[PDB]
């Protein structure tokens, strides 16, 4: 929102493995930013990371 | 009307003073000191009182002090004139970032 | 100074989209929160939502929750709000006024005191 | 006597009191990258918050353990910060600065 | 071993040798399953019976 003019955190989802083991499922949380790290090797910024 | 009640109506002859309360619930109002007071004559929108428990808006004078406890609070219409007839609102903080009001109540006519 | 200013009184269907405007005037329009309230033809109040004008996030009332959509107008000092999948009973005055000061570092988010009013719309319902 | 064993880089919170005056301390002042320690007598008070309502959330992962995360926040978000209190930091600061100049 | 002319107290509802032997059999009863296969791969869909 308005390019920074905020105290932002970001959201994001991701795919668990649940109580079954192979009938995975999707879920939604939110982290801080300095733990979330580009993925792409282009500059691509629609898929990220842990940063572990 | 929502949790947050508040009398039908009272009633008293000019240079009386009165209480109007207001009730809510060990949630919204027993743990928060966000409480306000509304003015409205009809056809009009409404006119703040007691924007902070207690403190003062404007030049609204002394008679129309609050109080709170626990899950109640009061709005001091004191010093009563006639001409004050109109209808007054509670109001109060509430859970997960809401607010509400209170049910509002009609002034003397006596 | 300070005046705030909303479109007219509307005429609707059952399930449509109100589409309530509120202007600013007399102050800074960044540095105060913009906030609705909704009031019945001779009943009392209740109330609708908060928008941060600079940032542009809202949160509103439950009873609403099925769906509401907000706006923030930096460059016009203007704010709308849409309540939408409209009923009868909806049928009421809706007034916007000025909350507490935006801090940088407290939530005022919240607190109900507001100290200036916009004059009142209306929309029918039939 | 009970140590407090807090971690802090910058500032050493919560910590005892130096029961005279500001102490200064160093394996040698001459090497420069040495650490020095700075000792207060009069505490400064440093007060901070996180006023965004965070939420918790309960993913569960795999057999039966879970794994917790920030939900949505209720309210609107505003900045963490630490506030000190400027006149008490500048006097202190100043002291420390005298207590520098008995060595310099 | 007999003893002449003893008398002593018998409380037995306090006694701790229980809580002594409790966490005793805990600590070693699940010290004893560590080697053995922590199942973990069987959480997973069984699609089963015909008609009983
Ligand atoms: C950490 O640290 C940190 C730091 O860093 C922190 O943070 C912080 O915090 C704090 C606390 O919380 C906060 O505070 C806040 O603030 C805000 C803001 O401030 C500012 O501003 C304001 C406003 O201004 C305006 O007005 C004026 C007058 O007043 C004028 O003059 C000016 O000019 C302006 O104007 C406007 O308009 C224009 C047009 O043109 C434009 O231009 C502009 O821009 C604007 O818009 C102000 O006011 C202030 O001042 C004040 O204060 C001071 C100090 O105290 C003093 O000295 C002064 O005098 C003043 O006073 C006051 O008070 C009295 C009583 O006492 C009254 O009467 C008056 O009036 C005043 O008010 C500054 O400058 C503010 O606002 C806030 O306050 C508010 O709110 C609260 C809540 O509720 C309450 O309580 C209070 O009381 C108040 O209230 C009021 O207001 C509201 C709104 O705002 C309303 O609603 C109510 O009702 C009331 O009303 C009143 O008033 C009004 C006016 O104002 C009138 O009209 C009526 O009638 C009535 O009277 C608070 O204070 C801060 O902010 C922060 N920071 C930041 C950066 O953000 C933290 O906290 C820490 N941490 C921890 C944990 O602690
Ligand atoms: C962080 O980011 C995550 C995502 O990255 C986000 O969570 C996800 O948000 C999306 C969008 O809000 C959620 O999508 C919802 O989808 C349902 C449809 O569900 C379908 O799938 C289920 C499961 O099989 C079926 O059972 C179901 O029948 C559907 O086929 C929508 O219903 C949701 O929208 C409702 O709310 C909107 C207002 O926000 C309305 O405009 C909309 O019309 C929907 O309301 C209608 O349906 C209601 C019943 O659902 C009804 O009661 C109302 O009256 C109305 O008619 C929504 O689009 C997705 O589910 C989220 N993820 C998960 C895991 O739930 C987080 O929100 C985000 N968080 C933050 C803080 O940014
Ligand atoms: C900061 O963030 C936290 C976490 O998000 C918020 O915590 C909530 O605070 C609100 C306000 O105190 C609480 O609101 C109440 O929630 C009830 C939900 O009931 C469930 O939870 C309780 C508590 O465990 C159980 O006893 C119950 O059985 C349920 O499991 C609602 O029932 C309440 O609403 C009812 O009462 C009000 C009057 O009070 C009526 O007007 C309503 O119409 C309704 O009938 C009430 O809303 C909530 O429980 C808290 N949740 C948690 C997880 O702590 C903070 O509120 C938030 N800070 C601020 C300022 O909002």
């Amino acid at each position: 929102v308005k390019n920074g003019t905020v105290e932002e955190m970001k959201n994001c989802s991701f795919n668990t493995t649940t109580e079954i083991r192979d009938k995975e499922k999707k879920e939604y949380a939110l982290f801080y930013k300095p733990d979330i790290v580009p993925l792409s090797e282009t500059n691509n910024t629609s898929e990220y990371r842990l940063i572990n | 009307q929502s949790a947050l009640t508040q009398p039908a109506s009272v009633s008293g002859s000019p240079g009386q003073s009165i209480t109007i309360s207001c009730t809510g619930t060990s949630y919204d109002v027993g743990s928060y000191n966000l409480v306000s007071w509304y003015q409205q004559h009809p056809g009009k929108a409404p006119k703040l009182i007691i924007y902070e428990v207690s403190q003062w808006p404007s030049g609204v004078s002394k008679r129309f002090s609050g109080s709170k406890s626990g899950n109640t609070a009061s709005l001091t219409i004191s010093g009563l004139q006639a001409e004050d007839e109109a209808h007054y609102y509670c109001c109060s903080y509430a859970g997960s970032s809401t607010v509400i009001f209170g049910g509002g109540t009609s002034l003397t006519v006596l | 100074e300070v005046q705030l200013v909303e479109s007219g009184p509307e005429l609707k269907e059952p399930g449509a989209s109100v589409k309530v405007s509120c202007k600013a005037s007399g102050y800074t329009f960044t540095d105060y929160y913009i906030h609705w309230v909704r009031q019945a033809p001779g009943q009392g109040l209740e109330w609708m939502a908060w928008i941060n004008p600079t940032t542009g996030r809202s949160s509103f009332a439950r009873g609403f929750q099925g769906r509401v959509t907000m706006t923030r107008e930096t460059s016009v000092s203007t704010a709308y709000m849409e309540l939408r999948r409209l009923r009868s009973d909806d049928t009421a005055v809706y007034y916007c006024a000025k909350a507490g000061y935006i801090a940088l570092y407290v939530d005022y988010s919240g607190y109900p005191n507001f100290n200036s009013w916009g004059q009142g719309t209306l929309v029918t319902v039939s | 006597h009970g140590i407090r064993p807090v971690v802090s880089t910058q500032l050493l919170l919560n910590g005892s009191l130096a029961e005279k005056e500001i102490v200064i301390r160093s394996e040698n002042l001459t090497n420069n990258a040495k650490i020095i320690i700075v000792h207060l007598h009069t505490p400064v008070e440093i007060v901070c918050t996180r006023p965004n309502n965070n939420t918790r959330k309960s993913v569960r992962i795999g057999p039966g353990q879970t794994f917790y995360a920030t939900g949505d926040i209720i309210g609107d978000i505003k900045q963490a910060h630490c506030n000190i209190s400027e006149e008490k930091w500048n006097d202190t600061l100043q002291k420390v600065g005298i207590e520098l100049q008995k060595h310099f | 071993l007999v003893l002449g002319n003893v008398t002593e107290n018998f409380n037995m509802w306090k006694n701790d040798m229980v809580d002594q032997m409790h966490e005793d059999i805990i600590s070693l009863w699940d010290q004893s399953l560590k080697p053995c296969v922590k199942l973990t791969p069987l959480c997973v869909t069984l699609i089963c019976s015909n008609a009983t």
